[PDB]
Parts: structure tokens; sequence; C-alpha cells
């Protein structure tokens, strides 16, 4: 049911993580992280994080992960090894995949589960806020406040990005 | 806790185990490091959004910006390693054994 | 911990304003001028009591 | 802070974002604003050693608002019992 | 000064794109402090009512607080209408 | 002559006219002949959901006026 | 030209926002009764369903304080049909 | 490196640390570590060689992993308390994750493996920053979260570091590795007393920094990175050998020298808390460090090792290295015991 | 009802792309003192159909990774169609509160099809050509995003239909023609169009081919539709929405035709020269104009409404 | 639901077009480092760092609605200037050159 959409996305989130965490060829590992990034945006979108969700797409996927794939094609792998052809990768992938399914089966059967810690299984919708009738996006108001309240955050963040340029030029000059 | 936190916490653990159990490519371990950031971004965003902590809405963006800058530094080190040995294999980074 | 006291279904009953939002929007400016006093008395109650059960009247 | 430069200079570098009951854009309140306020006011100035014991009621209420574990557990109980009775045909739900 | 004008002519001949960039960037930094209209930006933003204006409990000692929206006391937006 | 370029431009222009014209007429058909309601903020969604309850048929675009007073 | 039009757009926004402010007391009055009616309705069904559960007290608060606490989504729509719950939870996020 | 860039990068290393020390918000603490780590990598890489690239990469992976774990602890703390204030954490799992993250950053055993390798692979000046200034930011966080730290975890980390640091240094002939293992052992003393009296943690940290800076400066003055190279000092700068001897005996904790003071006060604070077995075990285990400090004194000052003919060419030129603050640092490293009560300024 | 609406967008987009190939050939031809297609159907009107059938029954002529060889064209075509769903013409298919950000986010993903097809080429030299194309594309993404932000400081929001309101009285090209100029050139470089068509240039110094071609030509139309909305806003009459659609289509056609006009008029940039055009010319001006457009509404008291 | 339907339609159609494009009747019976160039790597990294600054500027249209315009304008310009300084540094350190 669509009432479990956030949970279903979170399940797909984990499988994508088991994908690249078992570490196939970095070409495929990069693909697994991209799928998890998109699914991670969807989870954030369903909690009212419209701007935050789109930043994952714009910055994490369209920026960072593009640079990761660019670097992989240039300095790591040019031709991917067949996926899961390695034994450890296949074993690690299968091991993680089975753990996720056993988690998902029990939480859905009992509507709760104790995997080390206690988790409710009624659906994430139950904790949502019941009153909202403002004429603005609260997420947008909070993010916009970076320029009024977060003067100090802007200074240190902007400085660190400038030092990022300086440092990387030093590192690579060799 | 709510049901979503189970899988988001699991995703971080999966990527942490991935990071701590190296294979050969240094790039593969960098991807696990960025996977850890992704799960942190999602968990922080969910907590902040659900609680309606308005001013904290900027925090996931700051986390994303700084972590991307850290990843850029890591990628630069990877290419310098690759220039030295022709691969990003971590077994080559064993000179300081002695 | 105790029991959340709730008003009975009968204490909540009232005659509704069953007109659409374009009707309300159209009349909003005269409505604010005409019905200001009971409206502001209600909103004062809500922000002072911080409890919907205390401002039903 | 290790060095409390902010208080010494009176400058607010990062206190504005430390708690959810602080001032927010357009007075948008957090969901647990009233619980955070009560706990903070109970614990103010007495030190964490004392507050851990003397403000336990406010903190337990605040943690309930934050994660809603008891509320979800209670709902789980009522739903689980309702499914039992309906499975036994002893209960018909109203519209 | 003459050395300043000779420098400006040189860059204008060789790097007009950079000269334009710096001139535009300089105007952006300076003009807000010289503009008589910058003060209205503060006032207009403050005059936009995003949340509900919660009324005050009347204690009998608030002659400056209107009792009705159409009473004369309180902020006026007549300056904004004429803007 | 150059005006023999027009027939291909006309076909292209008709192909690009269809999406906008179709969306507008589908919106009117699905919303009682009016523009589709825009709800970008919680306040507008709240009014639309109140309209759905007030409509009596579960359609936010069915409006009740003073006849319901 | 942009300055003039944007100034007029700011005046048009203020007028729109003031229409909302005029209606807010009425909408707030309705929202209070709707929430309390739903909570009261959920309370009738709990009394029936949890009648023979040992120790259960019906409508017992989980909070120590007696202060009114805004119910979360599962408290109001806990026992209602899935279509209504879906609209109340994801309708706005999913709208076009 | 351009001299102006080197200054700006050094100031950024300091600024990142300062942000950690003045912040009340956990995000700013995390930012301080991120900024600090970004700026330190270029000074590890500055000599451009495979060893410096391996050290910078090993350092980056360790610190990045530790910062991810720190951000986890922060987010878990937010979930269970709804606030970001830098103080005690409000969840035991968060406390373990932050403690482990900070132990990794400090290079405490069993997260110590990177310290000897990274220090060996970078220049002496960079190792000086790594083993002194970089301890400030993590220790200042531990100073503020210690009420919520698991006592068994922190004392286990301390005991392991004192053992690993002591044993690891016995097998070393490289001076940078000797300093690395010496650093690991000294971190253990600092964290062992933290649950009882953080002031004594600060005292140990300050004195350790002073003696560590002295030794690195004296190694830099002569460009010595190995024991055998250091053994040529007597035939060039005899004064330097005496200063090295005095400083090493101080780092060994021998009275009447300054390095006795932190061990002396830590033992006092632990005994006031009826901790007797642990301080005694620590003091006896620190004899391992004294052994390989004494070994260096034998080959540097108390015996004259064989020389080389080309050394005579060195007799004709003076020391031109800055040796900044060395005369002050060496006197503080050795002659401060009579002023021990001055530790109250750190209260 | 909604699925009909989706198809009344998808199908016309593909048909418009098909006949843009004819219009391009005929417009280029007449600028070259010739005719272009005029035999295959009257005035060449069946030429796109013959080309389409021909390409799809051609032999589909080893990939270094089958999954990525197939992913790249699906990504290209799927993303290209997705960029159309928030466009207000005048009503969008999906009305997004952050439609401008959505288009920026989706367009940033399009570079993966270049990267993946370079990986799947199984050739060292094709991978290098793909990486050069990617570097060009991301370089011009920088100015496009900053130019867009500058314009939105006059509009007030990320909603695409608000650009219509912002230009009720006047086109945004008048207050922002310096940005319009760099925006227009940036779109050419972003779509690898002449004089920025270095992939086809540097390279020469069936169905799968057709699919990539459709994706690129759909992007070309879409970018010029975006340009029309961004800088040449059409007035919307709610009782006669077709009036908006006619005027806005004409502007988009003319902007698209000017892409062909430019291809016919100039030689090609060198790779290093088009990099300098961005990093040393456009980006400095874009940064200065971004500061200027942050200050201007404040200093004129012309800040737009949030909503 | 509508956006999910649209996305599923777009990519589902793209999959189908690729399918028939690869399978029609034919009628016949019979990981090193890629010649690594450092300059292209620095373009990608420079794009990344500038992209993160753009992420910080995107809120600006909303930030202009604040009453704290004095602070907001100063920080907006400060961020853009620091972006310009980054470009100026790369420019003067030969980071935008394609020779050698
Ligand atoms: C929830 C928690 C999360 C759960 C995760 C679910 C799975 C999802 C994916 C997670 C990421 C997994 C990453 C695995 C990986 O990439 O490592 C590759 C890693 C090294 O990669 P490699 O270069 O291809 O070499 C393969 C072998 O190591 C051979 O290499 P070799 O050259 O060294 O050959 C000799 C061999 C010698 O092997 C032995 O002698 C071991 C015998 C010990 C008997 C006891 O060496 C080893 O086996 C090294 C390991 C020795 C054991 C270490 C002690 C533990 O290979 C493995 O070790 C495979 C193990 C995968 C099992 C995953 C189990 C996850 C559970 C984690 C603990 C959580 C508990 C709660
Ligand atoms: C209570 C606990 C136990 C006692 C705690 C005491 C803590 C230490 C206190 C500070 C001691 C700093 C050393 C005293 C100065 C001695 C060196 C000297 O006379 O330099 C004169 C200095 C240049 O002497 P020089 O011929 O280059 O020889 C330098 C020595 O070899 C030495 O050159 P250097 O490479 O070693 O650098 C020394 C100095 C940098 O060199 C200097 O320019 C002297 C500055 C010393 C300032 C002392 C301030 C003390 C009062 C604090 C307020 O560093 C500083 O800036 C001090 C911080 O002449 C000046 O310009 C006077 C400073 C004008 C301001
Ligand atoms: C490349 C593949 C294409 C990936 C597509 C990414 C989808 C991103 C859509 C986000 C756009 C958006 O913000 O609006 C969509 C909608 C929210 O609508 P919005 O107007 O912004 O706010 C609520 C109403 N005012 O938000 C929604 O409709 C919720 C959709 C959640 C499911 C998305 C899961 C995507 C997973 C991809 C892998
Ligand atoms: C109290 C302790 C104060 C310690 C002061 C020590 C000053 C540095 C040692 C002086 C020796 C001369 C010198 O210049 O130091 C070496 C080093 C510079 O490196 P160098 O190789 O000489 O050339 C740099 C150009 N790339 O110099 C440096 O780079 C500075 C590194 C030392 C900074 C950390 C000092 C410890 C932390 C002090 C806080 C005290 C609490
Ligand atoms: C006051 C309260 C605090 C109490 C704590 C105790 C503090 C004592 C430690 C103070 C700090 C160390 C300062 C020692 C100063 C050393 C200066 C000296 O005595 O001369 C060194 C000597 C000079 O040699 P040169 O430079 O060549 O000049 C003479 C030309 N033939 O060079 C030589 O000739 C080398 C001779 C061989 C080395 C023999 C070493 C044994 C003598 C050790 C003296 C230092 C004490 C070390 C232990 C402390
Ligand atoms: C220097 C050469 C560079 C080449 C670049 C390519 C340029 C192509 C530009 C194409 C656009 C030209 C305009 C075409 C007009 C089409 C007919 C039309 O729309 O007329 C209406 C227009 C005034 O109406 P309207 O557009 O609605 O403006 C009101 C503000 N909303 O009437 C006004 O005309
Ligand atoms: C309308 C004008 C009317 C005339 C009067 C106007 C007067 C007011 C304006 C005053 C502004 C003057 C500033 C001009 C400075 C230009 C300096 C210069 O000439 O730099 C060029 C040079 C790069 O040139 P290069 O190609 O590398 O070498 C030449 C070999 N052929 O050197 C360089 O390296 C380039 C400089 C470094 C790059 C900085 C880029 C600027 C920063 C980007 C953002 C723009 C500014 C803030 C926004
Ligand atoms: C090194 C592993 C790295 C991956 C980390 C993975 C994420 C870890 C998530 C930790 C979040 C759960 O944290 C845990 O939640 C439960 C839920 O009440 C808390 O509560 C639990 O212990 C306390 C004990 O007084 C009580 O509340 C109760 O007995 C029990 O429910 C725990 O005190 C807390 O430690
Ligand atoms: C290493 C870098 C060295 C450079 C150091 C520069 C430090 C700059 C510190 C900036 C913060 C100064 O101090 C802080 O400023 C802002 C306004 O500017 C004020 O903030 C003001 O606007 C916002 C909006 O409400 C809120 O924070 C608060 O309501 C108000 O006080 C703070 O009340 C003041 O404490
Ligand atoms: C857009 C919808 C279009 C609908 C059109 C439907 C028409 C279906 C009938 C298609 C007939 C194609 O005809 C056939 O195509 C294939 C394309 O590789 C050609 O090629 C094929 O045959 C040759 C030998 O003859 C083989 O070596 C080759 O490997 C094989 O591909 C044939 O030479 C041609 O005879
Ligand atoms: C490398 C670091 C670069 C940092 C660059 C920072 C540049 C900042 C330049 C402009 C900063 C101030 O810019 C502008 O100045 C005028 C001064 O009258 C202020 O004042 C103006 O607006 C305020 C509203 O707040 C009114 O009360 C006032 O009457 C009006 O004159 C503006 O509020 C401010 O927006
Ligand atoms: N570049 C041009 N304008 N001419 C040209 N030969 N284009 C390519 C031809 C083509 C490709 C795909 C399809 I579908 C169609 Cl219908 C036509």
């Amino acid at each position: 049911m669509m009432l479990y959409i956030v949970f279903i996305l979170s399940v797909i989130f984990v499988m994508g993580f088991v994908g690249f965490s078992s570490k196939p060829s970095p070409i495929y590992g990069g693909l697994g992280l991209i799928v998890s990034g998109g699914v991670g945006c969807g989870i954030v979108l369903n909690f009212g994080g419209s701007f935050l969700g789109l930043m994952v797409f714009l910055i994490y996927l369209g920026g960072m992960m593009v640079v990761f794939g660019y670097t992989t094609a240039m300095a790591t792998e040019q031709y991917p090894e067949i996926w899961l052809s390695n034994k450890a990768v296949l074993g690690a992938f299968v091991t993680g995949l089975l753990m996720e399914f056993f988690m998902v089966y029990y939480v859905l059967k009992d509507k709760e589960v104790e995997v080390v810690f206690e988790f409710n299984g009624l659906g994430d919708w139950v904790i949502y806020d019941t009153g909202d009738s403002g004429f603005f996006s609260e997420e947008a108001m909070g993010i916009a406040a970076l320029y009024s309240y977060g003067t100090w955050l802007v200074i240190v963040t902007g400085w660190s990005l400038l030092i990022g340029v300086v440092v990387i030029m030093e590192i690579t000059r060799g | 806790m709510s049901m979503v936190y189970m899988n988001i916490m699991m995703a971080f653990t999966v990527s942490l185990v991935g990071l701590l159990m190296y294979r050969s490519h240094l790039m593969s371990s960098l991807l696990c490091l960025e996977g850890m950031m992704l799960s942190l971004f999602v968990m922080a965003a969910l907590t902040i959004l659900n609680s309606h902590f308005t001013l904290a809405s900027m925090m996931p963006i700051i986390l994303l910006v700084f972590a991307a800058c850290e990843a850029a530094l890591g990628l630069s080190l990877l290419v310098m390693v690759s220039n030295t040995y022709g691969t990003d294999y971590v077994q080559n980074l064993n000179l300081l054994q002695c | 911990p105790g029991i959340v006291e709730l008003p009975s279904l009968e204490d909540l009953k009232v005659q509704e304003v069953k007109v659409s939002s374009s009707v309300l929007k159209a009349a909003a400016h005269h409505y604010g001028a005409q019905c200001d006093k009971p409206n502001k008395e209600f909103m004062l109650c809500r922000w002072e009591e911080k409890d919907p059960r205390r401002c039903l009247e | 802070p290790f060095f409390d430069v902010q208080k010494r200079l009176g400058v607010d570098l990062d206190r504005w974002m430390t708690i959810q009951s602080a001032e927010q854009p357009h007075k948008i309140p957090s969901r647990c604003h009233a619980f955070e306020k009560e706990w903070i006011e109970c614990a103010h100035g007495i030190g964490s050693i004392r507050a851990e014991k003397e403000c336990k009621i406010e903190f337990e209420d605040f943690r309930e608002c934050l994660l809603r574990q008891k509320t979800m557990k209670r709902l789980h109980a009522i739903r689980r019992q309702r499914e039992k009775l309906i499975k036994e045909g002893k209960y018909t739900p109203p519209p | 000064a003459e050395r300043v004008a000779a420098f400006l002519k040189n860059v204008w001949a060789k790097e007009p794109v950079l000269v334009a960039s710096f001139a535009i960037a300089g105007l952006a930094v300076i003009l807000p402090t010289l503009s008589p209209y910058t003060k209205y930006s503060l006032m207009i933003n403050r005059a936009t009512p995003y949340n509900y204006p919660v009324p005050l409990r009347d204690d009998g000692n608030m002659p400056d607080v209107p009792s009705h929206p159409q009473d004369p006391q309180g902020p006026s937006l007549e300056w904004l209408k004429r803007l | 002559m150059w005006f023999e370029v027009l027939p291909g431009i006309a076909v292209m222009g008709v192909c690009l006219f269809i999406p906008g014209m179709a969306t507008a007429r589908i919106h009117r058909f699905s919303n009682g002949g009016k523009e589709k309601r825009v709800a970008h903020y919680p306040y507008q969604w709240y009014l639309m959901e109140r309209d759905r309850r007030v409509s009596g048929v579960n359609r936010s675009y069915v409006s009740k006026g003073l006849e319901n007073i | 030209s942009m300055m003039k039009w944007n100034r007029e757009r700011r005046r048009l926004q203020i007028e729109d926002f003031e229409a909302r402010i005029a209606l807010m007391p009425l909408l707030q009055a309705e929202k209070d009764r709707r929430v309390l009616q739903m909570l009261r309705e959920n309370l009738e069904e709990e009394a029936t369903v949890m009648k023979d559960v040992p120790g259960w007290k019906v409508g017992e608060s989980v909070f120590h304080t007696t202060r009114w606490v805004t119910p979360m989504m599962g408290e109001l729509y806990g026992l209602r049909a899935s279509e209504e719950v879906l609209s109340a939870t994801y309708g706005f996020i999913w709208y076009t | 490196m351009n001299p102006i860039i080197f200054i700006i990068i050094l100031l950024t290393i300091m600024l990142g640390t300062i942000i950690v020390m003045i912040s009340s918000h956990w995000l700013l603490v995390w930012i301080g570590f991120e900024m600090n780590m970004l700026a330190i990598i270029p000074i590890m890489m500055k000599n451009h060689n495979p060893r410096a690239t391996e050290a910078s990469t090993k350092y980056f992976l360790t610190q990045s992993t530790a910062s991810m774990l720190l951000m986890m602890a922060v987010i878990i703390n937010l979930m269970f308390s709804g606030q970001w204030t830098v103080m005690k954490l409000f969840n035991p799992m968060a406390s373990m994750l932050m403690t482990m993250a900070l132990a990794m950053k400090l290079g405490m055993a069993p997260f110590h493996f990177w310290v000897p390798e990274v220090t060996q692979g970078i220049p002496l000046s960079s190792g000086l920053i790594l083993l002194t200034w970089q301890k400030l930011a993590p220790m200042s966080v531990l100073y503020q979260i210690f009420p919520s730290i698991n006592l068994n975890l922190i004392l286990t980390l301390s005991v392991l570091s004192i053992l690993i640091g002591g044993w690891g240094g016995l097998n070393q002939t490289q001076l940078r590795k000797i300093m690395a293992y010496s650093s690991i052992a000294h971190m253990g003393w600092m964290t062992a007393v933290l649950p009882y009296n953080p002031t004594m943690t600060l005292l140990n940290l300050i004195i350790y920094i002073i003696m560590t800076s002295t030794m690195f400066t004296m190694f830099m003055a002569n460009s010595t990175t190995t024991t055998l190279s250091l053994s040529h000092t007597w035939n060039k700068t005899p004064i330097m050998t005496v200063l090295i001897l005095a400083t090493l005996l101080s780092m060994g904790g021998l009275p009447p020298l300054s390095g006795f003071m932190p061990k002396w006060m830590i033992i006092q604070e632990m005994t006031k808390n009826n901790s007797i077995i642990l301080p005694t075990f620590m003091a006896i285990t620190a004899l391992l460090n004294l052994y390989f400090y004494m070994r260096l004194t034998y080959s540097t000052t108390l015996t004259m090792f064989p020389s080389t003919n080309n050394m005579k060419m060195k007799w004709q030129f003076p020391l031109m290295k800055k040796m900044t603050f060395l005369p002050t640092m060496v006197v503080l490293s050795t002659m401060m015991l009579p002023l021990t009560p001055m530790l109250s300024v750190l209260e | 009802m909604f699925m009909i609406n989706i198809l009344m967008l998808i199908i016309p987009i593909l048909l418009a792309v098909a006949f843009l190939t004819l219009v391009e050939r005929k417009v280029l031809g007449y600028m070259q003192l010739r005719k272009g297609p005029n035999v295959v159907g009257p005035y060449g009107l069946l030429q796109p159909i013959a080309d389409a059938i021909k390409l799809f029954i051609k032999e589909p002529l080893a990939t270094s990774s089958a999954s990525m060889f197939i992913l790249a064209p699906i990504m290209a075509l799927g993303l290209a169609l997705t960029m159309w769903i928030p466009l207000p013409m005048p009503y969008p298919l999906i009305n997004m509160n952050l439609g401008v950000l959505f288009m920026l986010a989706m367009s940033s993903l399009a570079v993966y099809s270049i990267l993946w097809s370079g990986w799947a080429s199984n050739s060292k030299y094709a991978l290098i050509g793909a990486l050069r194309a990617v570097a060009q594309t991301i370089s011009y993404e920088v100015t496009l995003a900053i130019i867009l932000l500058s314009v939105l400081l006059m509009s007030g929001s990320f909603t695409l239909s608000t650009l219509i309101t912002t230009q009720e009285q006047m086109w945004l090209i008048l207050p922002a023609w310096p940005l319009a100029m760099m925006w227009f050139i940036s779109t050419l470089a972003e779509t690898n169009r002449a004089p920025f068509d270095l992939t086809e240039g540097e390279s020469e110094l069936a169905g799968p081919f057709a699919l990539f071609f459709m994706a690129e030509y759909a992007n070309i139309i879409m970018m010029n539709i975006f340009t029309a909305i961004l800088f040449l806003g059409t007035s919307h009459n709610p009782h006669m929405p077709e009036l908006y659609t006619i005027n806005f289509t004409i502007k988009s056609l003319l902007l698209t035709m000017s892409f062909l006009w430019i291809r016919a008029s100039y030689p090609r940039f060198r790779y290093d020269q088009l990099m300098h055009l961005l990093w040393k010319n456009f980006l400095p001006l874009t940064l200065a104009l971004c500061m200027w457009h942050v200050s201007l509404p404040i200093l004129t008291s012309g800040i737009p409404p949030q909503t | 639901m509508n956006l999910m339907l649209a996305l599923l339609t777009n990519f589902t159609l793209a999959t189908l077009l690729v399918i028939i494009a690869f399978w029609l009747p034919q009628l016949n019976v019979y990981s090193a480092r890629l010649p690594f160039s450092m300059k292209f790597f620095l373009v990608a990294i420079t794009f990344l760092l500038f992209d993160l600054e753009i992420a910080l500027l995107l809120p600006l249209p909303w930030a202009s609605q604040t009453a704290n315009l004095n602070t907001m304008l100063t920080m907006a310009l400060f961020l853009i200037i620091l972006l310009a300084v980054s470009l100026a540094y790369e420019w003067t350190q030969k980071g935008l050159e394609w020779t050698e």
C-alpha cells in the first residue's frame, strides 16, 4: 500500500547500500550509490523536504557523483568487471540482502521488530504532524535563514570552500 | 523508534562495514565513505523535518557541502596515488610499514 | 498518568459555515471588518489558554 | 564551549541553532516546543548532576514528544486487539 | 590621477570583459548605501503579514493600540500605497 | 523559394501547440470548467481539503455558495 | 519597470495575506472541533475494543503533564480508512 | 609552497581548531574538524614523494572515518534530546560513537596504527603539528563530554595506549616513529585521569606539548631523523646533546624535571578516588618509555659514536635554522617542577 | 485522464523533433543557396518518416558492459522527456513549487548518459572523447545555474508559472539582456551545438543512434522553450489560454530556428577556447551580475513577493 | 501520484523504444589509469567546488524576504566575492590553462 511508501523506499535504500558496500567494480558501485541517492531523495521528499530532496539530486548526484564517475573512468576503472563474478562480493551481497529481507519480513508480520533496538512497524505516517495551514514552506524559511541568522555559518563555510580550491591545487601540482 | 529509522541506521552500518572491510580499489572505499554521508543526510533531514526544527533545516545542506569538499580532497589523493603506481590499489600504500 | 478529558460529541455540535473557499475569500475583507470582535476574542482565548477544549464557547 | 569566547564578547556565533525553542523565522514553533521549554526551565542553573534526578519528569515527557514511543506502543496495542476481535467477528467498526 | 586614467584606458583596451565585471561588482557593493530607496525594502518586507496578528488583552492603558482594524491607531500602509 | 520552408515549420508548430492546448482543456474538463486549483503551500491545501468536505460529493472543485447558508 | 511591477505585486500579496488573516479565526474554530470530535470518536471505540484487556485504562495519557498536547497523525486517524489517512498524510506532498 | 599560502594554510589549521574550542553547537564542532583536516593535508604532501602521499592518504581515511562516526553520534544525540548543545550526550550509543571517533582522531590504541606511519612519512615540521596542535581539538571535546563517557571504555583505551605506546617504541630506530609511539603512550595518561579530574588532563596535555615541541625542534635544527644521524650531534653541536639529554629524561618522568609533574599529579588524583591498582600499573608500564628514552641518551650524549671524515666540513658553518622558542621551551621542559602549584591556573 | 495528458505531451514532442530535422535541413539549405529535402513528400514533408523507418530497420551494429550500453540511451531519452512535465504552456502538466530547481536537478543528470556510453564504448579513445564532452557540459552548467538564480531574484520564487506573472508588463530580456546573452550561448554549449559541437567535430578529426538523436533534439527544443519563458514571457489570459499557447509557440520556434541560423554562420571553437570563453569570460561577468542582481531589488525597493 | 506516473511513463517508454530498436526482423539465415590528464581532473573538481557554492546561493530569492536585509545583503555579496576570489586564484596559478 501507498501508506508504506516511505518504508518501501527505505528498504530499497538499504539494498542499494548493500550493492556498493559489497564493493563490486567501482563502475557498478557508483551505480548503486546513484540509485540509493535517488531513493534517499524520495524518502526526504515524503517528509516535506522538497528543497532538501532536490539538493541531493542537484549536488550529490549531479555534482559529487558525476565527479566520482568522471574520476573512476579516468584513474580507476575503464572497463567494469562482470558484476558479482567475484566470490566475496557475491557472498557479501547475498549476506546483506538476506539480512534486509529477514528484517522486512518480521516488521511487516508483527508490525514491530527488535533488531538490537526496538522499532515500531505501524508505518511512518503515524508520527506525522496533524496541523499545517501556513502560507509558506517551513523548510524554505529555515534554509533562507542562513543569510540572517547564520552569518557565522556562512563565513566558515565560504572560507572552507576557498581553502578547498587552494588545497587541491597544492595537492595536485606535485 | 519509527520504522524508517531502522533501515536508515542499517544503511549507515552497511556502509561503515563496507568502509572498514577494504578490497583493492581505493575508489571503492571512497564510495562507502560517501554512502555513509548519504545515510547521515537522510537521517538528519528526517529528524529535522519531522520535529519541525525550522532553523536546523539548513544543517543537512551544510553537511552536504562540507562532505562534498572532503570527497573532493579524497579524490585528489586517489589520483596522486594512481599517478604513482598506475592503479588505485591500496596494497601499494605499504611503504610506511618500514 | 491520568485521563485526557474530552468534551462530549454534543458539546462540539454547532451550525457550520458550509460555503467554499472562494466564497470565504470573496467575503474575507468585509468579514474581517464586521466580525472582528468575536473573532479576536476567540483568538485571544486560543493563544492564552493554549488548549482547544477551553475556547469552545 | 572549551573557551567561552561567545559569552565573553556577547557575540552569538552558534547559540541561535542549539535548541528548537529558540527564536525561529516567522515564529514557526517546533512540535515539542512546550516540552523543551519546560525541561530547559526546570533544569536551568542547577547543573546536570541535579537536573538528571530532579527534572526527570519534564525530560521523560520531552523524550516522549520527540520519539513518541509510548504513544506508538499504545496505538499498537489498540490496533492489535481490534484485529483480534474482528478476526473473531465480535466487533464491527462504525462509519 | 593621470596614472589612474592611463591604467584604466589600458585595461579597457586589453580586457574590457574584466573591466566590466569589476565595475558591475563595485556598483553592487556601493550603490545600496547611496540609494534613497534602500530603506523601503526593509519596510515593505516587515509590512508583509505572514502569521496571525495575535490580539492583546486590553488592560485599559493602551491608547496607542487599535480596538478595531479600521480604527486609526496602529501602523499605516499609506506610504506603501503611494509607492 | 524560402517560403517552402514554412510547411515543415507549420507541422513543427502544430506539434508544439498540442501539449499546451491539451493540458488546458483537460484541466477544465476535470475541474468543472475552471482552472485547476493551485496548492503550493499548506494553507491552500487546507482550503482545498475543506472544499472537498463542503462540496458534499468529495470534489474540491464543486463550489457551494449562499444557497448552502 | 520591474521596480514598479514588483511593488504592486507586494501590495497584492499583502491584500491576499490579509484575506487569510480575516478567515483564520473561523478556520481555527473549525479545526479545534474537528480534532476534538475525532479524538472523542477514537475514545468510544477504545472503550469497546479494550473493555476486557486487564489493567487497561481507557483514554489514559502517556504524558506526565496534564497540559493539552497536540495529537499526532496516528492518534487522530489511527482507526480510520486508509484512503482518508493517505490523503491526510501525503495528499499535500503528492499534489501535482 | 608559496610563503603566503603556507601562512594561510597554517592559519586555517589553527582556525579549525579554534572553532572546535569556542563552539557550543555540535555542527560547528564537526565543521572545525573538517576545516582543520582539509588544511593539514597540504603540509603532509608538501615534499611530494610516494611516502608523503601514502601518509596523507592513510591520514585522510582515518580522519574522514572518525568524522563520519562523530556526525552519527551528533545525529543520534539530536534524535534523543532535540538539541545540538556541546555538552554531555543524551544517549549511551552516541557516547560510545563519539568516544571512539575521538579516540581514532587522537590515535589512541587500538586505533593507533596510523600515527607511526603518518608521522614517519611527513616532514619533521608537519609531524610537529600532527603530534601537538592536532591533539588540542579532540581533547577539548573530551573535556566537555566526559560526564557521559563510559568509564570502562575510556580507561580501557588509556591502558591499551600506555602498553602499546610503551612496547611499540622499544623496536624503533626512526626518530619520528619513536615520537609517534611516545605520543600514543602519553595520550593514555591524559585520558586515564579525565574521568576523575579534567584539569590534570589539561596539565598533562600542555606539558606534553612543550616537551614534544622541544624534541621536534632539536631534531629539526640538525635535520636528524634516525638514531644514527642523531648520534653525530656530539661532533657538531655538543650543547644540543645536553639539551636532548635533559629533555628526554624529562619525558621519562624523572624527578626533579618537569615531566615528573603530570605523572605525579595524575597518580594523586587517582589515589584520591581509591584507584590504586591502575595508577601503579600505569607508572610501572611507563618504565618502557624511559627505557627507549635512555637508549637515545646513550647514543647521543653519554657516549661518543663514530664519526665521518666529511663531518669536518660542517665545523666551519653555523646553525642557520630558526629554532624558534627553543631556549624557552627547553627550560620549561626541564625546570618547571618547583612551580607545580601553578597548575591551578588551569582550573 | 492524466495518462491521456502525459501522452498528449510525449507524442507531440517526438513528432516535433522528427520535423525539426526537416526544418533544420531546409533552413540550412536556403542559407546555403540550395533547397534541402524537397523530393520525399511535398516540400520534403515525408523525409523525417523515411529517415525514421530507415534507421530502425538498419542493422543494429562488442560493448564493454551490456547494462550500461542500454542504460545510457534510456537515461538520455527518459530524462529529456521529463524536463517537459513542469513547463507552463501556460498550465504545466505537473505544477511544481520548485519547478526551476527540478529542471536544474534533472538537467544535471543528463551528463551520465555521456559518461555511461563512453564507458560502454569499450574503446580507450571513445572514453576520452566522452570525458572531454562531460568537462564541457559541467563547465557551462555553472553559468546556467548562476544566471538562472540572478533572474529569479526578480521573479521571487522557483515556480515556473511565476515567471509569467513577473513578465506581465514587460519581458525580462529588457532588465536582463546581458544575462540573456550569456544564457543563450550557454544553452548552445550545453547542448553541444555549433559553434560548440566539438563531439562531432573532434570525432571526425540504427535505432540506438536514433534514440540519442531524439534526446538531443528534444533538449534543444526544450531549452529554447525555457529561454522563451525565462526572458520573453508571454501574457496569459485565463479565459483564452490558447492565445498564450500560440504566442509562446512562435517565440520558441523562432528561438529554435536561431539555433540553426547560428550553426550556418560561424566556424567551430577549439576545445581550449570554449573553456576560456566560460571560465575567463562568462563566469567573471556572471558572478559580477549575480552580485548586481542581488543588490538591485534591495536598492530600488523592487523585491518581488515570496508567493 | 501524478509525478510518479509521469516519470514511470517517460522512462518506461524510453525502455520500450530501446527494446524494439535492438530487436527487429533481420531476414538472414546465416582498470589502469586512462592516459591520465591532470587538467581534466581539475576541471571536474573545480566544477564540484563551484557547484557547492551555488548550492549555498540558491536560497537567495527567499533570503531577500527577510527584515534583516543589512545582514543578508552583506553575506550574499561576501559569498559571491569569495567565489570570485577562488576563480582569481585558479586563474593566476595557471589553473585555467590548457597548454603543457
Ligand atoms: C558501532 C555501530 C555503528 C552503527 C550505529 C547504528 C545506529 C545506532 C542507533 C542507536 C539508537 C538507539 O539507542 C538506544 O535506543 C533505545 C530505545 O529506548 C534506548 O532505550 C533502551 O535502553 C534504555 C535503558 O535505560 C531504556 O530506554 C530502555 O531500557 C531501552 O529501550 C537506549 O538507551 C539507546 O541506547
Ligand atoms: C576566522 C574568521 C574571523 C572573522 C570573524 C567574524 C565574526 C562575525 C560574527 C557575526 C555574528 C555577530 O553577532 C551576531 O550578529 C547578528 C547580526 O549581524 C545578530 O543576529 C541578529 O539577526 C538574526 C535574525 O534574527 C538573529 O541572529 C538575531 O535575531 C539577531 O541578533 C546577533 O544578535 C549577533 O550576536
Ligand atoms: C519505425 C517502424 C518501421 C516498421 C517497418 C517494418 C518492416 C519490417 C521488415 C524489415 C526488413 C529488414 O530487411 C533487412 O534488414 C536487415 C538489417 O540488419 C538487413 O541486414 C541483415 O541481413 C544481412 C544479410 O542480408 C546480414 O548480414 C545482417 O547481419 C542482417 O542485419 C537485411 O539486409 C535486410 O534485408
Ligand atoms: C571579501 C569580503 C567582502 C564583503 C563584502 C560586503 C559588502 C557589503 C556592502 C553593503 C552592505 C550594506 O548595504 C546596505 O547599506 C545601507 C546603508 O545605508 C543599509 O541601510 C539601508 O537599509 C536599511 C534597512 O536595513 C535602512 O534602515 C536604511 O535606512 C537604509 O539606508 C542597507 O540595509 C544595506 O543593505
Ligand atoms: N541533422 C539533420 N537535421 N539532419 C539529419 N540527417 N538528421 C538525422 C536524421 C534523423 C534522425 C532521427 C530521426 I527519429 C529522424 Cl526523423 C531523422
